[PDB]
């Protein structure tokens, strides 16, 4: 998953 | 009844959440929809997640966001534990101790964006801008596709947000300003202000706009  | 999705987790530990669900007749789908209502998150020793959407769309519908800790204890006491006793306290990013579901899980009387007017401008990145949207959308902003379709008047409060990171332009993102009437920020304004559920305001994300 992408993150931030 | 429960309806789940994970983030952040590995085929043996979502084997593990299975496990969970088919005991504990929860649903458990890969997509957070209207409806879901738990989103189990890897987290470090003491409840702090990263940050993914899966993480932020949680907050913004007071979704149940809890450290994949309640799942493997509630299988290791075979039975359901408290949500209550398991949320995500903080994220790398924003406060390893911040409260930010918790805030938002019982202000659904008073969403951080109230009477806003927002609108995700040009391109993002790892977050589809429906996303985006979704989760202002789910904060009690309300949409707007482009720049002048800004309801005027004084009645309402117009914000433009941008990432400026996926542009190649240079007549770009300096340049709303001149387009209208806005405040401009970047997205990083939204994700901080609703990890939070504490509407950061905008000092700190303005982008230094062309008069
Ligand atoms: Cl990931
Ligand atoms: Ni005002």
């Amino acid at each position: 998953s992408p993150t931030f | 009844r429960m309806s789940m999705v994970v983030s952040g987790l590995t085929p043996e530990e979502f084997m593990l959440v299975y496990k969970f669900a088919r005991k504990h007749h929860i649903t458990l789908t890969n997509l957070i929809t209207e409806e879901t209502t738990h989103v189990v998150m890897k987290t470090d020793a003491e409840f702090v997640c990263e940050r993914t959407l899966k993480y932020f769309l949680g907050i913004a519908g007071g979704k149940w966001v809890v450290s994949y800790f309640w799942v493997t204890q509630s299988i290791k006491e075979r039975k359901m534990l408290n949500e209550h006793d398991f949320e995500v306290r903080g994220d790398v990013v924003n406060g390893r101790n911040h409260q930010g579901p918790k805030r938002a899980r019982e202000s659904q009387d008073r969403k951080i964006f109230r009477g806003l007017e927002i609108c995700c401008y040009g391109p993002f990145t790892n977050m589809p801008t429906d996303q985006l949207e979704w989760m202002v959308q789910l904060c009690g902003a309300s949409v707007v596709k482009e720049l002048s379709s800004f309801t005027l008047g004084t009645g309402v409060h117009p914000i433009v947000v941008v990432q400026p990171d996926a542009w190649t332009e240079d007549n770009g993102f300096h340049a709303i300003g001149q387009m209208c009437e806005a405040p401009v920020v970047t997205r990083e304004w939204v994700l901080t202000s609703v990890a939070l559920y504490q509407c950061q305001e905008l000092d700190t994300y303005l982008i230094p706009q062309i008069p």
